[PDB]
């Protein structure tokens, strides 16, 4: 066939696109010998991953059920902008109000060997229990949430 | 965790002290029961489906918004 | 200076238990 | 349920079951090559890096029967 | 699914509160446990997961609890 | 003497509902609770008296057994001990009223109990939170004393990749518990594999497993890591050869290696046939963590090689299968019947019920059932434990006035 320039060329497919750029990266990260993996990569063989779809590729009456899910998703791309917006607008006032306030934790005072609860009992205002002191704290989930 | 809600909502379980009374403080250690199950198990039945109702005549109000099409 | 006597590598030992 | 009334709604939702299968099929055997791409990403990524010092979680991503476990 | 999840899961659903031992005869005595990372001495007991399968309304009720999704 | 005789003629039961056990468990509380007994067996409440030559409350009518926290006290084995070591109680008491200035004696048990004859409550362990009875007799120096012959250990860490997390944990907690069942007529090295074999440590050979080698050995482990690729051939052919080293000082006896792996499939046949070929050497091979890798190359290894297999899955696990290894390297000590019955003494120690320095003289006791009417043997080859009897330093500056 073509390459680029043919109109019915090779890239001017869909999937070819795809198949070339997963053995194109055969190519490249199986280069690493030569040069020892100098360039230390660690992400060309990522997209060895890509090659079960080669089986979408190589089977139309599998392209053709495809090409039916996600011609149905395409309504859905204004709820998503919707979705989005709602994302957005309670993540502007969860900024507004709970921005550095979950960094204390009730900690046992036990001095040295700080204890805590399983579940972490955050403070605030709202202070330590009975025989707990409001110490520093990364975020809940180990400072991701 | 509605299912551990349900667990621990089950039958034995302590019991808080009522400030009001002189007896049953030892006993009436029985302040769970059984019926968490029925409890649980047909909310979640009824919550779940007496939403779908409220979601489908959303849905079924707006249908012709729904299937508005640019030749009809 | 150690032990005078010690006892490893007895032939009649059996070997069958291993876990 | 031949006995009753309702035998032609089961019967003909049976049949147009039946007869898209070849679609059905073609189906979910899509959903299960970008479930075998996400696991095998996910291997990529995340693959023996679940060894903590806790111990590693049963939501691993290290072999494939328990990447495809984890996207799921 | 009921039927056949007693089947594959009865009475396997068993688990000594020490990992060390795996049978009722052994499950018995006191144990220190170190995992806490208080090393307290323990009793041990023989327990059962709380959602098994172990007859068809416990099967049945553990897969409910699977089909809402909630700790499966 | 009396204890293999007593053992030799006691009949295995299940049955101890109507013949029931009678004795002293040494962690027991004071207060007349009959809540304090048990199903299997009944509780002796003994009258205590305080004495100066023990400082603590003893009582010369029976012995106190203890029972380690993790042991059930009604479970067959401890059923089928606290019977037959019934005997032991009214030798202890002819032994003391031959000689009134002798210490503790006991009979350390291979089930775990320790059985005392000057019944005393337990030191510091009996009933009080926040402190662990960690007690177990099959640990103490003159139990690892008389229960084998000196060894030539090399542990062979395997710090490869996989090892890393929580099984890391595992292995360097299992090495120093493993050290820390060494005396100072033991010779240990540790070794690391991965890829290629290096000491942990400053020591390029077997060094003596006193307690600053041991220490500098356990700072070394400690600071271990894990990354690369799994070798056991060149692993061990480094601890093969750290044992044919003769230039050193050496135990010159029971060569050991003490693999602490997880598991692969490499076994590494081609190595254990040019190194350890008439089987010289033992190989006991620790599989350690929570994992699921092949564990069929280490179940073999120990197998070809008269070791034996142990599994280290938790914490928990550690304290007991060191002293198992223990429990194998008996085996030749046992054959040798009257050869091995030569009373040992240690070093100096503190004593676990307080009395301060004292050495102990341990003798094994073996298992005697077939007889005369020569039989199966199936674990004749173990011994029932060690008895040892304490001696006072204080006694022995009595002597050199
Ligand atoms: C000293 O060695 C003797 C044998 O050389 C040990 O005695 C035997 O111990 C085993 C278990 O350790 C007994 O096996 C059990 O027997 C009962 C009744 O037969 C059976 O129900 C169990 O399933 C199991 O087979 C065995 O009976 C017992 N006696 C003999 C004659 O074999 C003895 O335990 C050793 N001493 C110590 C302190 O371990
Ligand atoms: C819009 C709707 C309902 O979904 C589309 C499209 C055409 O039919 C589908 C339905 O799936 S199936 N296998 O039951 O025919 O089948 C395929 C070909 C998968 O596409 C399906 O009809
Ligand atoms: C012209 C018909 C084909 C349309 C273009 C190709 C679509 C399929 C290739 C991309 C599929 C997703 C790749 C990213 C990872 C899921
Ligand atoms: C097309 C966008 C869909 C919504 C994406 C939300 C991501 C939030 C993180
Ligand atoms: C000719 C067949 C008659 C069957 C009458 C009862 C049919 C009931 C509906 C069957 C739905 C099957 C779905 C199975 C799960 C994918
Ligand atoms: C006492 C045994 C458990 C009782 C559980 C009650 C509910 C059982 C049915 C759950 C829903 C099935 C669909
Ligand atoms: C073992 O138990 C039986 C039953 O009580 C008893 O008769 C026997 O004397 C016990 N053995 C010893 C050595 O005391
Ligand atoms: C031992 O620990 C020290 C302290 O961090 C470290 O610098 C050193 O690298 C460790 N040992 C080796 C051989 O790396
Ligand atoms: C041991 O001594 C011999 C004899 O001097 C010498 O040849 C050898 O290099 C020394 N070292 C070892 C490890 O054998
Ligand atoms: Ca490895």
């Amino acid at each position: 066939l073509g390459f680029i320039f043919h109109k019915g060329s090779y890239l001017r497919n869909g999937w070819n696109v795809m198949d070339f750029i997963v053995v194109l990266s055969g190519i490249l990260a199986t280069a690493g010998t030569h040069f020892n993996t100098h360039v230390d990569l660690r992400t060309l063989r990522a997209v060895r991953v890509l090659r079960p779809l080669k089986l979408v590729s190589g089977i139309p009456s599998l392209q053709i059920v495809l090409k039916s899910i996600m011609k149905a998703m395409v309504p859905l791309l204004q709820i998503g902008l919707l979705l989005f917006f709602a994302i957005l607008m309670f993540a502007i006032i969860g900024l507004e109000f709970y921005s550095g306030k979950l960094h204390r934790a009730c900690f046992m005072n036990n001095s040295g060997i700080l204890e805590g609860f399983d579940p972490p009992h955050p403070c605030g205002v709202q202070g330590c229990p009975a025989g707990y002191e409001c110490k520093d704290w990364i975020g809940p989930n180990d400072g991701i949430t | 965790a509605w299912q551990e809600i349900m667990l621990s909502c089950l039958g034995e379980k302590g019991c808080e002290p009522d400030t009001t009374a002189p007896s049953g403080q030892n006993e009436n250690e029985r302040c769970g029961t059984d019926l968490a199950y029925v409890y649980f198990v047909s909310f979640i039945f009824f919550c779940s489906f007496l939403m779908l109702n409220l979601f489908v005549a959303v849905i079924m109000d707006n249908f012709e918004y729904l299937t508005r099409d640019s030749s009809i | 200076k150690g032990p005078d006597v010690c006892f490893d590598n007895n032939v009649l030992e059996d070997y069958t238990d291993c876990g | 349920f031949k006995i009753t009334k309702y035998w032609a709604s089961l019967r003909n939702l049976v049949v147009s079951l039946m007869s898209s299968m070849k679609s059905i099929i073609s189906l979910l055997f899509l959903l299960f090559l970008f479930i075998v791409v996400f696991a095998l990403l996910g291997m990529q990524l995340f693959g023996g890096r679940f060894n903590f010092n806790d111990g590693t979680p049963s939501a691993n991503f290290d072999t494939f029967p328990a990447a495809i476990m984890t996207v799921f | 699914f009921a039927v056949i999840a007693v089947q594959l899961f009865k009475g396997k659903f068993f688990y000594c509160t020490d990992s060390s031992k795996d049978t009722e005869k052994e499950c018995i005595g006191n144990y220190v446990d170190h995992e806490k990372n208080k090393m307290e001495v323990k009793g041990r007991e023989w327990k059962r997961h709380e959602f098994h399968y172990d007859n068809i309304i416990w099967a049945l009720l553990t897969l409910f609890t699977v089909s809402t999704g909630e700790g499966w | 003497l009396e204890a293999e005789k007593v053992q030799a003629a006691h009949q295995w039961r299940e049955d101890f509902a109507s013949n029931e056990v009678v004795y002293y468990n040494a962690k027991d509380d004071l207060d007349p609770e009959k809540n304090d007994s048990e199903p299997g067996s009944q509780r002796i409440k003994p009258v205590f008296i305080e004495d100066a030559n023990f400082g603590r409350q003893i009582s010369y009518q029976h012995a106190a057994v203890h029972i380690p926290t993790d042991i059930y006290e009604g479970s067959t084995i401890v059923l089928n001990e606290l019977n037959w070591t019934s005997a032991l109680d009214e030798v202890f008491k002819k032994n003391r009223e031959e000689d009134p200035s002798l210490l503790w004696q006991v009979f350390g048990s291979a089930t775990g109990l320790a059985r005392y004859y000057p019944a005393s409550p337990w030191v510091d362990n009996s009933r009080t939170p926040n402190k662990i009875d960690l007690y177990d007799v099959r640990r103490r120096p003159w139990y690892i004393q008389g229960a084998a012959s000196p060894k030539d250990m090399l542990i062979l860490v395997d710090v490869s990749g996989s090892v890393s997390g929580l099984t890391l944990k595992l292995i360097r907690t299992s090495v120093s518990e493993m050290l820390e069942t060494l005396s100072d007529d033991d010779f240990v090295n540790v070794a690391s594999f991965n890829s290629n074999a290096q000491d942990v440590s400053c020591f390029q050979h077997l060094v003596q497993a006193n307690v600053r080698n041991k220490k500098v050995l356990k700072d070394a482990v400690n600071n271990i890591t894990a990354k690369g690729i799994t070798d056991y051939k060149k692993g061990f052919s480094f601890a093969f050869e750290q044992l044919l080293n003769y230039n050193v000082s050496r135990a010159n006896c029971n060569k050991i290696i003490m693999l602490f792996t997880d598991g692969g499939e490499e076994r590494a046949q081609e190595i254990f046939n040019k190194y350890n070929k008439d089987k010289k050497v033992r190989v006991f091979t620790f599989s350690v963590g929570q994992h699921n890798y092949d564990r069929g190359p280490i179940q073999w290894m120990a197998c070809e090689n008269k070791g034996y297999y142990y599994e280290i899955p938790s914490i928990g696990a550690i304290r007991i299968n060191t002293q198992e290894y223990l429990d194998v390297l008996g085996r030749p000590m046992v054959l040798a019947g009257d050869k091995a019955k030569q009373v040992q003494w240690t070093n100096v120690y503190l004593d676990a019920l307080e009395l301060g320095l004292v050495i102990t003289g341990t003798l094994p006791v073996f298992n005697i059932t077939g007889q005369f009417e020569n039989k199966t043997n199936l674990k004749n080859q173990l011994i029932l434990g060690v008895m040892g009897v304490d001696v006072s330093l204080e006694d022995i500056k009595r002597l050199t006035p």
